């Protein structure tokens, strides 16, 4: 999903974001990144997923920092050479707040909640409501609650092409 | 669709 001129400027970019003692090729590619770094690089900084994002790709067992690698394989879900396969399945994992697998009416408040911000211009109770409802009438196929991956991957495919 | 919103603020 990379060319090779795009992982080679990665790797400048990814380096200007070390203290200048981890700036070598090895110490670069053993270094993590805490996120609040990552979430000021323009690529990331006006996106309302910044953190979800983070957390996503993020290897390491505290899901706290990005590595060289994660931050490679960020880039490429993000590319515009990437299937619209591959960027259903990780908008599932970044639209799944608890990470349990499924999207239920939690996971589509926070979700709306995202787009509109925190709050003022915030959605009421009864907006939301309804909105869940409309979500889950037009995406829950089997009618138990919940979206789970190959419900949202069918949606989508339906849904016009957000090129 | 909401979906599609969803998709251009996350990709877009
Ligand atoms: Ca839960
Ligand atoms: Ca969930
Ligand atoms: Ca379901």
């Amino acid at each position: 999903f990379l060319t090779k001129q795009e992982i080679l400027l990665a790797h400048r970019r990814f380096c200007e974001l070390l203290p200048q003692e981890q700036r070598s090729v090895e110490s670069s590619l053993r270094a993590q990144v805490p996120f609040e770094q990552i979430l000021s690089l323009p690529e990331l900084k006006a996106n309302p997923f910044k953190e979800r994002i983070c957390r996503v790709f993020s290897t390491s067992p505290a899901k706290d920092s990005l590595s060289f690698e994660d931050f490679l394989d960020l880039l490429s879900v993000f590319s515009d050479t990437a299937t619209p396969d591959i960027k259903s399945h990780y908008a599932f994992r970044i639209f799944d707040f608890d990470d349990d697998g499924t999207l239920n009416r939690e996971d589509l408040s926070r979700l709306v909640n995202c787009l509109t911000g925190e709050g003022e211009t915030r959605l009421s109770a009864s907006e939301m409501k309804q909105l869940i409802d409309n979500i889950l009438e037009e995406s829950d196929i089997d009618r138990d609650g919940t979206i789970n991956l190959s419900e949202f991957q069918h949606v989508i495919s339906r849904s016009p092409d957000f090129a | 669709s909401f979906w599609y919103g969803a998709m251009k603020a996350l990709y877009g």
